[PDB]
């Protein structure tokens, strides 16, 4: 699974609901919400299929 | 609503559905029945109804 650095961002909405419609969302320790409200200090996407 | 946006009409959920069409609160009490209608609720060449 390719793991990214992600790094000097302003982060944009919640969901990223542009043009792709996500089946699960679910959040552990971060409410939805408020996903837009906060600052992230390490965040790494791990992606895969 | 479309298929995997279901799981937005529940509290604390957010999304498209569940931001700018329809909200729910916490304090809430009720419930929530969902169910396929597409051979109803779909035709061909898409409802833009």
């Amino acid at each position: 699974w390719n793991r990214k650095r992600i790094s000097n961002c302003v982060a944009d909405y919640s969901v990223l609901y542009n043009s792709a419609s996500f089946s699960t969302f679910k959040c552990y320790g971060v409410s939805p919400t408020k996903l837009n409200d906060l600052c992230f200090t390490n965040v790494y996407a791990d992606s895969f299929v | 609503i479309r298929g995997d946006e279901v799981r937005q009409i529940a509290p604390g959920q957010t999304g498209k559905i569940a931001d700018y069409n329809y909200k729910l609160p916490c304090d809430f009490t009720g419930c929530v029945i969902a169910w396929n209608s597409n051979n109803l609720d779909s035709k061909v060449g898409g409802n833009y109804n």
